């Protein structure tokens, strides 16, 4: 039996994590049942073949791998050196050779210039020898076939796909082979009732494949591409299963902590939402509409109770509960079961499209992510981008008041607000904005400003705006950038912070150092303005000022919001269930800025993980890195280079913002070097 | 400022799309999702409760009830039970078709159906336009059949135990918690204890037909073929998986017809084996009709309609897959080693074999020009491969110029293979061109001068009179343009014809030409030895000898000679001589071994050939045009009358390099030792381990059922030109627009997408246009006027059967769909009687012809009292009347004044003697139950219903129904305002299910003629009574078939 | 529950294995299994199927299970 899933899987490694019930399959009982096959030097291999061949033929061929037989390749030196390997230790020679070639062979004279051998050689060749063979210039598929039947296959090229690679003659003959690869030196198992590999065959009428139809929701691009072509072509004569049919079938005859090792803990496991906005308006109900809800990590729903019922997400007071602000802020958005377009959410009581009372149906697929960005090379300041009317204040009370493990991550003054820059100057920016109408013909107020940009549905006129935007543009580009500049550099200096913006333009004229986020909401954030009451120039100048700002940013597509709060919340969740019982003295560490002349020492990083992972990261080069410390409020800046990400490491969840300050006094501009001053336990 | 402003970028949706990406499509097409098993329950319809029974009561202890003994029931013990239709609301699939059809209960609202298709400008959420009822219920019904595609699954039996039954065999069903189906299933299986009303119905029925009925073992120890079981399902959705069964069925093929097809499709050179056993009906869907295929290669033309970037990586992808197979090479030193054995003087100014190696330049890479032209031999219809612009000497040539007499050479070896018709004219003109001032000819007219470019010829009607009368030309002021003429007409090349494929399982795409037929525009001539070895007998050696020779009377004719030195006039001539016997095996394998190379690739290509005759130089017959219609003019019916006015051109040229086919003609080699026989076998075999082709046929018959489905839904709320039924026209709906078609069948082409799993595009090119009147066809014209169409007679289509047999069936269970068929009555009606307001008493109810009523049109208009006087309005007939009496609105006259309407009539309809009829058609419904033995007044919901019309929207139409029951009790008055036309009650089941009989309010025992099977002991096991009454005990196939991929079952011998 | 096909053909498979220990050898000279005969229709007896010719994805005594489970009624409240 085999069973493929949309995951890479390996003999040693997946086997310890439970990679069948990251996917939802219970399998109580191993009993030496499930058995997992290496692919990930297939997908080596998938790779190293895509730099002479088509994705789709290679795909097409590899299908037909049967992965129950066992096989492999016999990688061979070029033929000149073949036959100089045979005149070394001639007791390799096959029978098949030439009689006349062997006896040559075997004459021990040195054969330089014997000039009957060299006819000898020219007219030989590996075909004579090796029957199947492969030369650079064969199809994928008839490899394929050729390890379908047959325990050895001989190639004199290392570009094969499909099984291991054994060496013939040693290294020294192999000189334009350079590849380390997966190739096996000179030197040298069964099937147990169920097999778990990650590629999908059809070598036999029931090799069963995974739900494996969320192709969307396949992590890895390799096994994305391979799974959709793979039902684009054959989609009539594959055994599609589910979780619950695995469960079964693994569990029929007996039905009636991963051990202990590195854990890693950005790896976390999602499911789509299914749920609807049933209206209870009076005492019966309405089904108004069925939507879908993408990526909610588990976690998050095992934290906050959760069950299928009936839920209301409104308050007394006529605006969103602030659950379902995070659940919703979590996720990739939301999207209608019936038109498959986006959806996004009015959160007022207006009556178009009113969201009171949702319930919960079902949670369909589930399957483990990465949560590192992948642009998070350095420990860098971060500034994220949001559009006016993001519930800016709701989503910082709410960080704010977050206090897992005695750290309160993401503390109110680590973050900087968007308006900050608008104070620095006494006339602010906005009261500059208010006072542009001056420069506009036929226009006398501000008031009339709005009746002349707006068309009677809160609808810039798309070429009235255009004149707005034309007189404020220069007003940003020459008054809030350099004091934007400023801002920043002053900023970065009490360390790690969290930026908020309003449009990522604003971040690139001001020079702004540190990582680049720009993060869309699921929501119509210009209805989030009007209803917001106790604006100072009318809730309709902020409508405008939304739209202008839209205008004023670049053309690149903003991520959903939840891949930050995911990185900022889930690995320390995950942790907490790992080190919520040891003694903290021994599982807790500190990395800091070291002055000389008790001692000097400011905080930079705080890590939390496991007593063995913080032994490990005690012998690490620290100080590698240098700074400048000036002097309780002190301040510092890096010189060189900042800190790699994976010194941290791929454990040991730490903080992402950071402030400085010094604990119990000339001013001293000295040096810095930052160390492990962790603990001693 | 509440405004409700900035709701309108909602729901307001985006059709333009960048379509760039068409090549993509064209080279691969994702394949439908054909097969799929069930194996739940075949239904669709669920019986609900609606109130709770009345258990414990005072008359009856609790030891009488079965519920108390906590026995399951295949029947919902409530007072009130009703029927609502949940696709696969049983089912257990692998596959989801993600199209189900649900509805709530009715007490429970439903609007939201049938507001969901066209509703983009309806406000509250409440309510519903009911112009467009029509097209929302046609999109449930479309949906309904879609859900439903599904074969059925054999599972597994199991003899029973407890004499319940007589030992039948129950099936078990998969998944968890399979309790509570055995109950379900079937239902004669239940204990009588008492006298109520499920026990006397089960009581009442045959004992024998249950479980499992016939199967047919075939293997001893293998799965059972298929069985016949007795169990739980609706007649409607077995019909429907049975004629999806019966197509597929037709579209099989077996394993023996299979090897042979491939055998024959690659001309014996590949050798293939199938099993000989008994085997175990193995399912392999994909063998169709040629007229699917034929429309689904004009579909696929009129993509690729005038553009040459979709067209032109189809043509790489070939020239790609003839180098991977072809055994010719380049020679890479042939024409310089055989240039480099000329003999000349050092002290010549020119050296002719400098001028020619300068201007060959093989750089190796010109074979993949070679075969790219080579391609364009198979798709003359759409693509005209022609020689480029920069090829062409730059201001004409001279022939006094080394350089273009070289660059004259090339041309005239060049041109021969591209498929220009047009190609000899310019192969003339090139040479007039270089020879003016030295040597004229008379020409047609001052435009076409002899001194054009000669590319610039490229119609028929520009050939030139000249050309196509030697005579014309003065055999003595013009020999040897004259002799080059006569060169031209006696030695262009023959075309000639090839077959290929494997019609019986392939089919054939072929249009304007005869299946397995394939054009060539040289003569195939077979070869008849595996060892090949030089021979100068070919069209293009004599091609290439009789340029060579022309050439050389050129040279040393007496008027141009003197101005050579002697020298060089030896050198030229002995290039010529050299070039005339170089040993290039181009020709050769273009004449017996490149037609088999195209023979055995064509039946493999996702874009089969497309091809229109090759005439060598009948310019009557040289073909000017290719079109394609998809739809039709204002009156014209016949496509044959329409085709020639509503046709668009499709063609494109492509531009090849003539430089690189010289190379490609001059040096050409074969492997040193080369046996065809094996370097075939070995090459061709593994590319007959490819089952795209197959794919490809499935994708084209679901093309064609789909275009069918979009023609008959279209037909339905609008008028086309073909025939069709129709069974909801007493559902309102608008006067149609092409706007609303499109939006129609943008609606309807994304649920078929949906449906089958496609994430590519589909019924897209007939999107743009009218769909009101499409129709497909095809046809080219020649130069003297005679046209060629072809009209692919429509096969038949399985969806569209099915989608009008189930709106057929709606005609008879529309209130199972929670829709409620004629009209309303408004009145003031108190009582304590407990007739159901769905079905009142015939007296209550006035119509059209009634006495004494009054009919309102559309001149609504109303005279205000005065001075106690009654306020009066104008009837039809011009009557003043006061507000009293029945009467008659057609409901648009309420929309269009809600207001007024409202304020002026709702006191005398709440407390006065007014009584109105509303027409509606069809119309939602909804229900309220109520206790008999409480007051009960219904104002208010009505006021509400009434109030909230508005002229674009109504809300469901809410009733007040009371509560049956089981026991004697007292009375009450109720307030009704709203009563149903005719007979609205055929949802309701059951009432009272669990006691012994009812006593007040409405009465309904079990439908006994949807157990037919059961009830009735004369009747034959599989009898249906479909359209009336839909079943709700049938019997059922379940199939155990095998769906083995091909490469399982048919191995090669390698 | 293993296809007939595929027992077929995976006992082929370890028969050929066995013949290449008996005779000490790493590539078994004679052998069941990649024959020139297409015995695609082959079958092999499997624990797949009962006796019935059903599927026996769910034991015959759990089938029994979920059959009489549904007719037992018990004792009045």
């Amino acid at each position: 039996a085999y069973i493929a899933v949309p995951a890479v899987v390996d003999s040693r490694s997946s086997e310890a994590i439970g990679l069948l019930e990251s996917f939802g399959v219970d399998a109580g009982a191993d009993a030496n049942d499930v058995s997992y096959q290496d692919h990930d030097y297939v997908l080596d291999q998938l790779q190293y073949m895509l730099d002479g061949y088509e994705a789709g033929d290679v795909i097409d061929a590899l299908v037909h791998k049967n992965w129950l037989h066992h096989s492999v390749y016999c990688l061979l030196p070029p033929k000149s050196q073949l036959l100089e390997y045979w005149k070394s230790n001639p007791s390799a020679i096959p029978d098949n050779v030439d009689r006349r070639l062997r006896k040559r062979l075997m004459l021990k004279k040195d054969l330089r210039k014997d000039d009957e051998y060299n006819q000898l050689a020219r007219a030989f060749k590996i075909s004579d020898v090796y029957a199947p063979l492969i030369s650079s210039t064969t199809s994928p598929m008839t490899m394929i076939q050729n390890l379908n039947q047959g325990e050895i296959v001989y190639t004199t090229t290392d570009r094969v796909i499909g099984a291991r690679i054994l060496l013939y003659a040693p290294r020294k003959y192999y000189a334009s082979t350079l590849s380390f690869t997966m190739t096996k030196c000179i030197i040298p198992v069964p099937h147990s009732r169920f097999n778990v590999g990650t590629f999908p065959s059809i070598a036999t009428p029931k090799c069963f494949v995974m739900s494996g139809v969320d192709i969307e929701s396949i992590p890895n691009e390799f096994i994305k591409l391979f799974y959709q072509r793979v039902k684009s072509v054959h989609a009539n004569i594959l055994n599609d299963i589910s979780p619950q049919i695995v469960s079964d079938m693994i569990n029929r005859k007996r039905l009636r902590k991963r051990g202990a090792s590195h854990v890693d803990v950005y790896k976390v496991d999602v499911v789509d939402m299914l749920f609807e906005v049933v209206d209870v308006a009076d005492g019966l109900r309405n089904v108004s509409r069925k939507l879908t809800m993408h990526t909610v990590p588990v976690c998050i729903l095992e934290m906050l109770g959760i069950e299928i019922a009936d839920y209301c997400i409104r308050q007394e007071d006529g605006m969103l509960t602030d659950w379902f602000l995070l659940l919703t802020m979590l996720s990739d958005g939301l999207t209608d079961r019936r038109t498959h377009c986006q959806y996004l959410i009015n959160p007022s009581s207006v009556p178009p499209d009113v969201i009171l009372n949702i319930s919960i149906t079902g949670f369909i697929n589930r399957h483990t992510i990465d949560v590192m960005p992948d642009i998070y090379d350095f420990v860098k300041p971060i500034g994220a981008v949001l559009p006016k009317g993001s519930f800016k204040s709701t989503i910082m009370r709410v960080l704010d008041s977050i206090s897992i493990l005695g750290i309160q991550i993401m503390p109110r003054a680590h973050v900087v607000d968007s308006d900050e820059v608008g104070e620095q100057m006494e006339p602010t920016f906005e009261q500059a904005v208010m006072e542009i109408y001056k420069g506009i013909a036929g226009v006398d107020s501000l008031d009339d400003l709005i009746k002349w940009v707006l068309n009677s549905d809160l609808i810039p006129h798309d070429d009235r705006l255009g004149q707005l935007f034309q007189a404020f543009l220069p007003l940003a580009k020459d008054l809030l950038a350099p004091m934007a500049r400023k801002f920043y550099d002053n900023s970065m200096s009490e360390g790690r912070l969290l930026t908020f913006a309003h449009a990522d333009s604003e971040l690139l004229n001001a020079n702004y150092f540190g990582h680049l986020l720009r993060l869309k909401i699921p929501y119509i954030t210009e209805v989030n303005l009007m209803i917001r009451k106790n604006r100072e120039g009318g809730e309709l100048f902020q409508l405008v000022l939304s739209y202008l700002y839209k205008m004023y940013a670049t053309s690149a597509q903003p991520k959903w919001f939840g891949s930050l709060l995911r990185l900022l919340i889930c690995p320390w969740l995950h942790m907490e269930k790992l080190i919520g019982e040891a003694d903290p003295a021994s599982t807790s560490a500190e990395i800091g800025w070291h002055i000389p002349r008790e001692d000097g020492f400011i905080p930079y990083v705080s890590i939390r993980a496991p007593r063995l992972v913080i032994e490990e990261l005690m012998e690490k080069n620290w100080g590698q890195y240098h700074a400048q410390v000036i002097v309780v409020s002190a301040k510092a800046v890096i010189k060189g280079n900042h800190l790699p990400v994976k010194l941290v490491s791929r454990f040991a969840c730490f903080t992402l913002t950071a402030k400085y300050e010094m604990r119990l006094g000339r001013g001293a501009a000295y040096s810095a070097r930052l160390a492990f001053r962790s603990d001693l336990a | 400022e509440f405004i409700s402003s900035w709701q309108n970028h909602p729901i307001v949706q985006v059709s333009a799309d960048v379509e760039n990406k068409k090549t993509a499509q064209l080279l691969h097409a994702d394949t439908p999702r054909l097969v799929t098993w069930d194996a739940g329950l075949c239904t669709s319809f669920k019986i609900v409760p609606i109130v709770p029974a009345q258990v414990p009561q005072d008359v009856l202890a609790y030891t009488f009830f079965t519920s108390s003994y906590a026995i399951q029931s295949p029947f919902p013990e409530a007072a009130v039970s009703r029927i609502v239709v949940h696709t696969r609301w049983a089912s257990n699939v692998d596959f989801d078709r993600d199209s189900s059809v649900i509805m709530a209960p009715p007490t429970e609202n439903n609007i939201h159906l049938f507001k969901q298709l066209l509703n983009t400008e309806t406000l509250s959420v409440r309510g519903a336009n009911p112009l467009m009822f029509r097209a929302n219920v046609l999109h449930m019904l479309l949906e309904f059949v879609l859900d439903n595609l599904y074969l059925n699954r054999h599972t597994g039996f199991s003899q029973d135990h407890t004499p319940f039954t007589e030992g039948a065999n129950l099936r078990s069903l998969p998944g968890p918690d399979a309790e509570k189906w055995y109950s379900i299933m079937y239902p004669t299986r239940m204990g009588t204890p008492n006298v109520s009303k499920i026990c006397n119905f089960v009581a009442s029925c045959v004992r024998n037909r249950v479980g499992r009925f016939d199967r047919a073992q075939m293997m001893n120890g293998a799965m059972s073929e298929w069985v016949d079981v007795f169990e739980t399902s609706d007649a409607l959705t077995v019909s429907i998986r049975g004629r999806w069964m019966a197509r597929l069925a037709r579209m099989n093929i077996n394993p023996t017809e299979i090897e042979w097809a491939l055998t024959e499709c690659a001309q014996g050179y590949v050798t293939v084996t199938s099993p000989y056993a008994p085997s175990v009906n193995r399912l392999m869907p994909y063998r169709i009709s040629n007229a699917e295929r034929q429309i689904s290669q004009i579909i696929r033309i009129m993509n690729i309609g005038n553009n040459a970037t979709v067209i032109q990586p189809v043509l790489q992808d070939i020239s790609v897959l003839l180098q991977r197979i072809s055994p010719l090479q380049i020679d890479p030193t042939i024409i310089s080693n055989t240039m480099s054995t000329v003999s000349e003087s050092t002290t010549q100014t020119l050296s002719p074999a400098s001028s020619i190696l300068g201007k060959l330049r093989p750089s190796n890479s010109d074979f993949s020009s070679f075969r790219v032209a080579l391609a364009g031999w198979l798709y003359n219809g759409v693509v005209t491969t022609v020689i480029d612009d920069s090829s062409y000497p730059k201001d004409g040539g001279s022939v006094t110029s080394l350089e273009n007499l070289w660059d004259f050479f090339i041309l005239a070896l060049a041109l021969p293979l591209t498929t220009d018709p047009c190609a000899p004219v310019k192969a003339f003109m090139t040479l007039a061109n270089m020879m003016v001032g030295f040597e004229t000819i008379p020409m047609d007219n001052q435009i076409y001068t002899q001194s054009r470019r000669a590319s610039a010829f490229s119609t028929p009607h520009t050939w030139p009179r000249c050309f196509m009368n030697i005579q014309l030309i003065s055999p003595i002021d013009a020999p040897i343009l004259r002799q080059w003429a006569e060169i031209i007409h006696r030695y262009w090349p023959n075309p000639s014809q090839i077959r290929y494929g494997a019609p019986n399982v392939f089919g054939s795409a072929n249009l304007f030409t005869p299946p397995e037929v394939l054009l060539l525009p040289i003569d195939h001539q077979p070869a008849n030895v595996t060892t090949p070895t030089l021979d100068f007998t070919n069209e293009l050696t004599n091609w290439r000898a009789r340029v060579c020779e022309l050439m050389k009377n050129l040279v040393d004719n007496q008027r141009y000679q003197p101005g050579w030195t002697q020298s060089l006039v030896s050198s030229m001539r002995g290039t010529l001589d050299k070039l005339k016997l170089i040993k290039s095996m181009t020709p050769m394998y273009l004449q017996q071994l490149a037609p088999v190379e195209l023979a055995v690739i064509a039946p493999m290509l996702p874009f089969p050939p497309f091809q229109v005759p090759y005439v060598r130089l009948d310019r009557d017959r040289v073909p000017t045009m290719v079109g394609v219609t998809r739809q039709s003019r204002d009156t014209i019916t016949q496509p044959a009358l329409s085709l020639s006015t509503t046709n668009t051109t499709v063609g494109v040229p492509l531009a090849l390099d003539a430089r690189a086919i010289t190379v490609a003609l001059l040096s050409g080699k074969y492997p040193p030792d080369l046996v065809t026989n094996v370097w075939y076998a070995d090459a061709i075999y593994p590319m007959y381990a490819d089952t795209e082709v197959f794919s490809n046929l499935q994708r084209d018959m679901i093309t064609c059922e789909a275009v069918q489905t979009l023609v008959t839904l279209v037909a339905q709320i609008s008028e086309t030109q073909y025939p069709v039924d129709r069974y909801l026209d007493w559902i309102p709906s608008l006067r149609a627009s092409a706007a609303t078609a499109a939006t129609f069948a943008e609606w309807v082409n994304t649920s078929m997408k949906t449906a089958f799993d496609l994430s590519d595009m589909l019924l897209e090119p007939l999107l743009s246009g009218d769909p009101r009147m499409t129709q497909l066809a095809i046809q080219y014209q020649q130069y003297n006027g005679r046209t060629f169409n072809i009209i692919p007679e429509m096969p038949g289509s399985v969806i569209a059967d099915c989608v009008q047999l189930t709106a057929e069936v709606f005609n008879h269970e529309y209130n199972l769909f929670g829709i409620a068929r004629g009209d309303i009555i408004i009145g003031r009606v108190q009582s304590t009687h407990l007739w159901s307001p769905l079905a009142p008493p015939p007296d209550l109810v006035f119509d059209r012809d009634t006495p004494g009523v009054h009919i309102f049109g559309r001149d609504c208009r109303i005279s205000f009292g005065m001075n106690g006087a009654a306020p009066m309005i104008r009837d039809e007939t011009g009557l003043m009347v006061p507000f009293e009496g029945n009467w008659i609105f057609p409901l648009a006259l309420w929309q269009m004044n809600t207001r007024y309407f409202n304020q002026q009539f709702d006191a005398w309809i709440k407390t006065g003697e007014l009584r109105i009829r509303i027409e509606m058609g069809a119309y939602p419904y909804m229900l309220h139950y109520y206790d008999p033995r409480q007051y009960a007044n219904a104002w208010n919901l009505t006021s509400a219903w009434l109030e909230e019309i508005t002229p674009t929207s109504i809300p469901s139409v809410p009733f007040m129904v009371p509560i049956s029951s089981d026991h004697d009790i007292s009375s009450a008055p109720a307030v009704q305002y709203i009563i149903s036309t005719e007979y609205n009650d055929r949802s309701l089941f059951c009432t009272n299910s669990s006691s012994p009989q009812t006593i007040a309010g409405p009465d309904k025992h079990i439908p006994v003629e949807r157990y037919n099977i059961l009830t009735n002991p004369d009747a034959p096991p599989t009898q249906i009574q479909l359209p009336e009454v839909v079943d709700l005990y049938n019997v059922v196939t379940r199939y155990a078939y095998e769906t083995p991929p091909i490469t399982a079952v048919v191995m090669g011998v390698p | 529950l293993v296809n007939e096909h595929s027992e077929a053909k995976d006992e082929a498979d370890e028969a050929t294995k066995k013949q290449a220990k008996d005779t000490d050898k790493s590539k078994a000279q004679v052998t069941y299994s990649d024959t020139g005969i297409n015995n695609a229709n082959e079958l092999s007896r499997s624990g797949n199927v009962d006796n019935e010719g059903g599927s026996n994805q769910k034991p015959m005594s759990t089938r029994i299970a979920e059959a009489t489970s549904a007719i037992v009624s018990k004792h009045p409240a």
